[PDB]
């Protein structure tokens, strides 16, 4: 139909491509942030289910585009590699022509920007990559939440998440968080996000990854035996 | 090698009086001893009531007329025929000298017209590029020769009221339009004896809200 | 094709009449204008309570003395915005003087009026037909406060009151009569929020509306959430009055 | 030229001649050197007038951008940094600037940043740049410090000037005294530099090398 | 004929007639009404400002290109900005360099060529918008017709958009009232008026909606509205 | 007042039966409005409902 033609502006208003961007997000690993008051928790899965796997050189899911700042993505491993690049360079850019430590909302915006241009530009594809940008702003200590979508557009939520099975995690975090209260301690904020990745993973050490970013360029990605305290801890409470 | 840049001499003056502002200056056209052009302007109307002269090396300001006549054009063009103010010229005009600074142009200029309170006033151009607003400024090589009357006839600078001896300084006093012609001929007058870059004529176009008045006396040719 | 190469045979072009769905489509923006300002309201659209309705915005300051609500397809919404930006701070740089809102509309309309790839005495920068409306209100001296509708498609049209978007036909009705020179600000502000109610089928808070003016004191001053609540609460009082 | 900065608790102040001499006569006593670059900064004119003068021109349009887009005060750091690389990259083109970007953030507290026609880019409690930098200084360090009070650091910046005015050839005019508070720059307004020359004589007994 | 042949510029029907072009024209059916007419002193045109609704100002559709120049459309949009602004371009080019003002005939022969570079181009848009374009040179007062095809033609009276069977029927008539008529603004603007009643399935005679250009001998290029058109109407 | 000369020039490829449709429109529109008369102005409308295209059809800047 109209998926040949981008300049061609569609009296349906809507590009084929661009719907055809959201399958493609879908189908990627499931990505979630949730929030704190002094914390930004990623969850995600990464799969390592994949028979004869050196584990140590396969790129972890989430990659530091600045020192306080992360990204975690559903959709297409290898479009996603051209955003972590540009954001990259720009993030070292900033610093290097206003002095000033990245802002996040720029960050946000810049990459935004990206597959936007590429929507007007005819002969470059709108990336089929859906991402979660968090981070913490200049002098401040209040945790930064941002999605962006494959419509070259961005959004703060307080709190989301992306990739498959997102519908069953939507329900988890309606009521077990609150835009109003997020938990107030690092602690709640953990391990809530757990319980909503075993709803897809059903069961997994290493298939669920958790990095917790605080203020104040704090990264540090929780320990296994760890993570395996929240789940057994979780599993006591399902038979009752 | 090619002279860089000429000089053809003359000598401008504009007055920011609070209801009239003049742009004077000679006809006399020179390079050297040589009277090149006894008779021709060199302050032009620019419309909207706003008077130009870019004086000094006179190719360079008939460059600078020349473009700015165009842009005048295009500013009523897209704003529905906005009155083009003082200041919006004066920036316009910074920015054409600022256009080529590695080789700057040479011509020191100055616009006078009113501002939009509705006082006189005149804005001067050195050619590095920098303006200001000013209350008299004469412009080029006799420019230091005019000032100091003006600023002992009007200003009143350095001038104390008669039996004080400096304890009150003399206050500024508003002139009539006609006061300001004749102390503008006089100077011009003055400077046809002590200096050759003025005479032959001394045109004076006047702008008011009133409109356009053109001002004439010779100068003599000695 | 159907491109602009391809002349309707209509007398159209077809890029053109794609271009309209997109507004119809949009955002609902009321803006009515007084001559003691111009009021604009929006509806945020908030759609889940995770969803964080304050920090979107569809009402953005563009300039000093202007600021534009969108209409259309949030995509080009990028473009057009940083397009306007640019197009007021050159300005102000090359002659220092306010512009007029009439001078602001058109040069964002000048981008506008051309579409294709070719062009021929000119430069290309497009690769694309936009669809994008805005709501231009403002305040110039010369004629005082003026509210425009800027169009991607033919040359601009002064407005006294516009509303557009999705709850256009309705909203744009009753504006016709309801609309008068003679309204104070204040009652202005309350008769955009009557029109909003009545079209937003979602019960009317300050949670899914924000309310914004220009009026030259006070700039493009963004209406604080407790001065925008209180005001629907007048609303309710004298509609249970009558 | 004179010019000269001072940050202390109060914030700064900020304090100029008026005088411009084209050859060996002054050209004009009005050329006033404070650029508002916007309310939040004051930019100086010293160094090359009209590079000066154009490039924040320039800078004002930065500013601006960055205010819209982000929503937020911008830093002095930010707004000098962008100068200082528009600068050094142009260099060669008769460049000539020098300028002190005053302003007073709690991001940072009260800076100022010479930045300069070379490119450099220089943070200090204090400067002072000019033809008369060099009389300016003996009167300004010794009465400088930190916690001086406000009162008495709106007499030094009147005092500062009078003194380099007096004897530089290339100084004169009069003093604009500017506070940059928190809030932003605040006009003191104009004192002539001649006048005050008298009043001051009489008060402390200064000005004996002078005659009488 | 959708697509195939004459889909495009370049395609030719085997009888070498775009059909595109008569679509072209269709876009001035549907465009703005207006009367052109002129006498050898004076060259006036009567434009109706259309509007979309009560609120919506009266837009006027007589632009001032120059300040001895001026045009008005019926037709497509987007076409006549591109057009207008080189309009503009070219008459200020030679009266800088050149002295003159540019020659409204000789303006014309290149407003040609610039149409047909787009239909020997592959892509690109021929204008698809007609301009009529009065102007005071050296030759006096002229007023063409500038086509989609291109061609320019020196006409005493000529209409364009809407229902131009009763002003045209009226030109043809007077024809010989007006060229006679020098000398007097006024009664060559009453002309016009009058004129474009006859077109108007009387949707207003307001003042508030017509509006009324004049350049010639006398005036230079001025837009009367209001008052001053209320003179005649 | 009808000028047959305007309407040919408007038209092209019109057999003989799509012309009898033009001549019917312009006066049905006239019957509506009640005059025997038929005007030229009723007749150019009547060509664009034997068009393809629906007559007059709404356009963005008229």
């Amino acid at each position: 139909g109209y998926d040949r033609a981008l300049s061609i502006f569609s009296p349906d208003g809507h590009i084929f491509q661009v719907e055809y961007a959201l399958e493609a997000v879908k189908r990627g690993t499931c990505a979630v942030g949730v929030k704190g008051k002094n914390c930004v928790v990623l969850g995600c899965e990464r799969r390592s289910t994949l028979k004869l796997q050196d584990t140590r050189i396969t790129p972890s899911k989430v990659s530091k585009i600045d020192s306080h700042v992360v990204l975690s993505f559903s959709g297409l491993n290898a479009d996603s590699r051209i955003l972590i690049e540009k954001a990259r360079v720009e993030a070292q850019s900033h610093r290097l022509t206003l002095e000033d430590p990245v802002t996040v909302e720029y960050l946000t915006r810049y990459v935004a920007g990206v597959q936007q241009r590429y929507t007007q530009s005819g002969g470059v594809r709108p990336f089929g990559v859906s991402t979660l940008i968090a981070g913490f702003d200049p002098r401040d200590d209040e945790p930064k939440l941002y999605q962006t979508e494959p419509s070259g557009i961005y959004s703060s939520w307080s709190a989301q998440t992306i990739g498959r099975n997102s519908k069953t995690v939507r329900e988890f975090l309606e009521k077990n968080y609150d835009r109003k209260e997020p938990p107030a301690t690092v602690e709640e904020c953990v391990k809530l996000t757990v319980r909503s990745l075993l709803e897809v993973v059903q069961t997994g050490a290493k298939n669920i990854e958790i990095t917790v970013v605080k203020p104040d360029s704090d990264i540090v990605a929780l320990s296994s035996e760890e993570i395996n305290q929240y789940v057994t801890q979780i599993e006591q409470e399902k038979q009752e | 090698q090619f002279n860089p840049y000429g000089d053809n001499g003359g000598t401008i003056l504009g007055i920011a009086g609070e209801d009239f502002a003049v742009l004077a200056g000679d006809t006399r056209n020179i390079t050297d001893y040589s009277i090149n052009s006894r008779y021709e302007p060199k302050v032009f109307d620019c419309g909207d009531n706003i008077v130009m002269s870019a004086n000094g090396f006179a190719a360079d300001g008939d460059a600078l007329v020349k473009r700015f006549k165009n842009s005048v054009k295009w500013y009523h063009f897209d704003h529905n025929d906005k009155k083009l103010s003082i200041n919006s010229a004066a920036r316009n005009i910074q920015h054409l000298l600022y256009g080529k600074r590695f080789f700057p142009y040479y011509v020191h200029t100055i616009i006078a017209g009113l501002d939009e309170d509705g006082k006189g006033a005149v804005y001067s151009f050195d050619p590095v590029g920098s303006y200001e607003r000013e209350q008299c400024r004469a412009g080029g090589a006799a420019a230091s020769l005019i000032m100091p009357f003006l600023d002992n006839q009007v200003n009143f600078k350095n001038q104390y009221e008669p039996g004080t001896n400096g304890k009150v300084k003399k206050p500024l006093k508003y002139l009539s339009v006609e006061e300001v012609i004749k102390l503008v001929r006089d100077s011009f007058t003055s400077a046809t004896e002590r200096h050759i870059q003025v005479g032959d004529g001394l045109e004076i176009l006047i702008v008011t809200k009133d409109g356009v008045r053109k001002e004439f006396y010779e100068l003599k040719r000695d | 094709d159907r491109g602009v190469s391809t002349f309707s045979p209509e007398g159209r072009l077809f890029q053109v009449e794609y271009s309209l769905e997109a507004i119809k489509l949009g955002s609902t923006a009321i803006g009515i204008a007084t001559k003691e300002g111009v009021v604009l309201g929006v509806e945020k659209r908030a759609t889940s309570p995770l969803l964080e309705s304050d920090s979107i915005e569809k009402i953005v300051e563009i300039d000093r003395h202007i600021g534009c609500a969108m209409s259309g397809l949030t995509a080009d919404a990028r473009s057009m915005i940083e397009h306007a930006r640019t197009a007021a701070v050159t300005h102000n740089l090359y002659y220092d003087e306010d512009i007029n809102v009439e001078s602001l509309t058109q040069s964002v309309c000048d981008l506008a009026l051309r579409f294709g790839e070719g062009a021929s005495g000119e430069e290309r920068l497009m690769s694309r037909p936009f669809g994008v409306a805005l709501l231009i209100a403002g305040h110039d001296a010369d004629d005082g406060y003026q509210l425009f509708h800027a169009e991607p498609s033919g040359t601009f049209y002064r407005y006294n009151a516009k509303a557009i978007g999705s709850g256009s036909e309705g909203a744009q009705a009753e504006l016709l009569n309801e609309w008068h020179s003679s309204l104070t600000l204040k009652e202005a502000e309350l008769l955009v929020l009557k029109i909003l109610k009545q079209v937003m089928e979602e019960k009317l808070d300050e949670n899914n509306a924000q309310l914004s003016c220009i009026t030259k004191q006070d700039g493009f001053k963004i209406y604080d959430n407790e001065k925008t609540a209180e005001l629907i609460k007048e609303l309710k009082e004298k509609e249970a009055a009558e | 030229t004179t010019t000269l900065a001072f940050r202390f608790q109060g914030g700064i102040i900020v304090a100029v001649d008026s005088r411009a001499t084209a050859g060996n006569w002054v050209a004009s006593q009005t050329v006033k050197k404070v650029i508002e670059i916007n309310p939040f900064l004051l930019g100086t004119m010293a160094g090359g007038a009209a590079d000066c003068q154009f490039w924040e021109t320039w800078l004002g349009s930065q500013c601006r951008l960055h205010e819209l887009r982000e929503k937020e005060r911008i830093s002095v750091a930010a707004a000098s940094k962008i100068l200082s690389n528009l600068v050094y990259q142009y260099k060669g083109a008769g460049l000539s600037m020098g300028t002190m970007i005053c302003g007073y953030t709690r991001k940072e507290g009260p800076t100022i940043y010479y930045v300069d026609s070379d490119g450099t880019r220089l943070k200090g409690d204090i400067f002072c740049v000019g033809s008369g930098q060099t009389f300016a200084y003996g009167v300004l360090d010794s009465n400088y410090k930190w916690d001086l009070s406000v009162e008495d650091a709106l007499y030094l910046g009147k005092r500062s000037i009078l003194a380099a005015a007096h004897r530089d050839a290339y100084s004169g005019g009069s003093v604009n005294l500017y506070h940059v508070t928190e809030d932003g720059w605040i006009y003191h307004g104009n004192h002539d530099v001649g006048e005050l020359f008298w009043k001051v004589k009489e008060e402390e007994g200064s000005f004996n090398n002078v005659i009488g | 004929f959708r697509n195939n042949y004459d889909g495009d510029t370049v395609t030719f029907s085997p009888t070498g007639r775009l059909f595109q072009v008569e679509y072209a024209l269709e876009a001035i059916k549907q465009g703005s009404v207006t009367v052109g007419l002129r006498s050898n002193t004076h060259a006036v045109l009567v434009a109706l400002k259309r509007n979309a609704d009560e609120l919506s100002s009266y837009q006027k559709k007589i632009i001032k290109c120059d300040e001895h120049m001026g045009l008005s459309l019926a037709g497509l949009a987007p076409d006549a900005r591109v057009l207008s602004n080189y309009l503009r371009q070219q008459c200020n080019y030679s009266s800088l360099v050149f002295n003159r003002k540019l020659a409204v005939e000789r303006a014309g022969h290149l407003l040609c060529d610039k149409a047909q570079k787009n239909t020997q181009s592959y892509g690109g848009r021929p204008y698809g918008v007609g301009l009529l374009i009065i102007g005071y040179d050296k030759s006096g007062a002229h007023l063409l017709e500038f086509q989609p095809s291109g061609n320019v033609t020196e006409l005493y009276g000529t209409a364009i958009g809407a229902r131009s069977q009763g002003a045209k029927t009226y030109l043809e008539r007077t024809l010989d009232t007006f060229i006679k008529i020098d000398g007097n603004p006024d009664e060559l603007i009453k002309a016009g008026v009058e004129a474009i009643s006859q077109s108007l399935r009387d949707e207003s005679l307001t003042v508030d909606n017509l509006s009324i250009a004049i350049v010639g001998k006398d005036t230079p290029f001025t837009i009367y509205d209001g008052e001053a058109v209320a003179k005649y109407i | 007042d009808i000028n047959w000369q305007e309407l040919a020039r408007s038209t092209d490829e019109f057999n003989g039966a799509q012309l009898k449709a033009v001549t019917v429109e312009a006066g049905m529109i006239a019957l509506r409005n009640g005059q025997s008369s038929v005007k030229h102005e009723d007749f150019v409308e009547g060509i664009s409902e034997v068009q393809a295209r629906k007559s007059k059809s709404v356009s963005f800047y008229a």
